[PDB]
């Protein structure tokens, strides 16, 4: 059973550079290989068949090559659309095998995120929940903390967070924290605040909000 | 037209069992071949059968455990694969694709994301995110939408029925309880709310539900 | 009309056939087997041609029961195709020759 | 002479469990691997012919995989009657040869 090897695992390029994805065979399968990209959330998308052939619909950036064991998909003038997870697959033998795969990560300037933070709202309260809501968005490198105060006082309880691969729009990273209390909880407190540490400033971007 | 169609989602209790199908369209020929792939979180394509309808025979991978079952109804045009006693193991995202018999896939199917667990089905709570009255803004404003209590995955989230495309983050989707939450937002110039309406559009195949829900500014 | 043209015909016919569903069968009969190579359907062809004017290269071949059975066959209709339009050019010389001395 | 190299020499394994044997070839085989299972005191005894076919009588718990040059014999939920010695065995090229075995440990 033929093992296609993609190394490296990521690979991370400047706006507009080239780029190239490798392909091992464990053994010759002529020019038997074909790439696949598959965004976030996003099902596989054919880029290239038998090493080297154009597919219609797929922006000429595109291209391949290669015969025998070693096998390069090329990008040439990476862009942000590009990012996604990168696929070989041959069908020189039985049965037909996958790569592992290869990220693409793209370097871009640094961005401070846009912070924002969200009381909960009246239809929920009416179920007996609260839940206040913070964004920090488009932000990089993708590295950074987010910090809760009640009335002043750091809150760690209840508190979940969530990241974003990078955006195959902008190649910036965003993240959200969520603060879930019980309407009881959340009546019995005044202000709440959402604390975001980030390598783009040493003093920290806040955002608050008075229950009343 | 989308030429393989896959239902979104399949909850199945370990131990039993679920048909996944997928109907095609377009051009099909004697010398097609339906494949399916399986595809866990985080990591990558593994081969796990064909089938070839115009024939009925298929192969499987010989790697892996067989829990799979292949058949064609040729005359509706749809492929199924048969998961039988399911565990843990096996819940992942089940990709169709069709190969014209020259060895690669020229089309995928939108994969079918199987989950296994004992919980129960649940139907998500949408709730409004609008700014606050002290938050002042700029050229844009963000708005959005909380989803939670939800099982199994996933959620689909969409603005104004996905003509809002542009500055749309969905957050992937946080366990806690056998339930998921997870919330998506959206940016928009600060000029153009609320005066042009902004809604948040939520399907969950597990459900049969989708529901909307309109983002107007806090009274 | 004269047999020995119609025959020659009717074994080009055929053997188009043979060649095409040869080329469907060894697929359907290879895939399955680990290590196989006759599995996608314009290769086949090739494959089928090779085998059938009997050149084979040797770039593919069957390895599965089946797929030599199905390899078998296109031999066999290859080499008696080829063969009866030998036997066709040798009535026709034959006859033409009867013609040169009269008969 | 081909050879047949079967590592690792032990395999420990929780109750249920899949266990993996592998065989690696020296040089392009087909599927022409046949393994066996020899018990403590007992005589060998075939589990899989051409890499994966089934042999009458073997637990279907029992698969094997692969070909070229590397094999694998797997068994899905262990039990202690798999406790053993397993044989890979090459007829290829003449003459046949075994691999040096594995050894199953629960």
């Amino acid at each position: 059973d033929i093992l296609l090897t993609q190394s490296p695992a990521i690979l991370s390029v400047s706006p507009g550079e080239r780029v190239s994805f490798s392909c091992r065979a464990s053994q010759s399968i002529g020019t038997d290989i074909h790439w696949y990209q598959q965004r976030t959330n996003g099902s596989p998308r054919l880029l290239i068949k038998y090493a080297s052939e154009s597919i219609s619909g797929i922006p000429s950036r595109f291209s391949g090559s290669g015969s025998g064991t070693d096998f390069t998909l090329s990008i040439n003038s990476v862009e942000s659309e590009d990012i996604a997870n990168y696929y070989c697959q041959q069908s020189n033998r039985w049965p037909f095998t996958f790569g592992s795969g290869t990220k693409l990560e793209i370097k871009r300037a640094d961005a401070a995120p846009t912070v924002s933070i969200f009381p909960p709202s009246s239809e929920q309260l009416t179920s007996g929940g609260a839940s206040v809501v913070c964004f920090l968005n488009n932000f990089y490198p993708k590295d950074i903390n987010v910090k809760w105060k009640i009335d002043g006082s750091e809150r760690q309880n209840g508190v979940l967070n969530s990241w974003t691969d990078q955006d195959s729009k902008d190649s910036t990273y965003s993240m959200s924290s969520t603060l879930t209390l019980t309407k009881d909880e959340y009546e019995r407190h005044n202000s709440y605040t959402c604390e975001a540490t980030h390598k783009t400033s040493t003093s920290p971007i806040v955002k608050s909000f008075n229950r009343n | 037209q989308v030429q393989l169609q896959q239902p979104g989602a399949e909850l199945v209790k370990p131990g039993a069992s679920v048909k996944l199908s997928c109907k095609a369209s377009g051009y099909t020929f004697t010398s097609d071949w339906i494949h399916w792939v399986k595809q866990r979180p985080g990591h990558g394509l593994e081969w796990i059968g064909e089938i070839i309808p115009s024939y009925g025979r298929a192969n499987y991978n010989e790697k892996i455990q067989k829990k799979a079952t292949l058949t064609a109804d040729k005359s509706s045009s749809t492929a199924f694969m048969q998961l039988s006693s399911l565990t843990s193991e096996d819940s992942a995202v089940y990709y169709c694709a069709r190969e014209r018999g020259d060895g690669y896939f020229a089309v995928w199917g939108a994969g079918t994301t199987v989950t296994v667990s004992s919980a129960k089905t649940t139907p998500p709570s949408v709730y409004p995110l609008a700014p606050g009255s002290a938050a002042q803004t700029n050229s844009m404003v963000t708005l959005g939408c909380l989803v939670k209590g939800y099982f199994p995955e996933p959620v689909t989230v969409t603005w104004n029925s996905g003509s809002l495309s542009s500055g749309v983050h969905t957050f992937p989707a946080v366990l806690q309880s056998d339930l998921y939450t997870l919330s998506s937002s959206v940016t928009v110039p600060s000029s153009s709310w609320p005066s042009e309406t902004v809604t948040c559009n939520v399907a969950h195949p597990a459900s049969s539900t989708k529901v909307d829900k309109k983002i107007v500014p806090r009274d | 009309s004269a047999l020995h043209w119609r025959a020659a015909g009717a074994a080009t016919v055929l053997l188009v056939i043979v060649l095409l569903a040869g080329s469907y069968l060894a697929v359907l009969a290879e895939r399955g087997a680990p290590g196989a190579q006759l599995i996608t359907y314009p290769r086949a062809l090739w494959w089928s041609v090779e085998t059938a004017t009997t050149v084979g290269y040797g770039d593919l071949c069957p390895v599965t029961l089946w797929g030599r059975l199905v390899a078998v066959v296109v031999m066999v209709a290859g080499i008696t195709s080829f063969g009866l339009v030998t036997a066709a050019l040798a009535t026709w010389f034959v006859g033409r020759e009867q013609e040169r001395r009269g008969h």
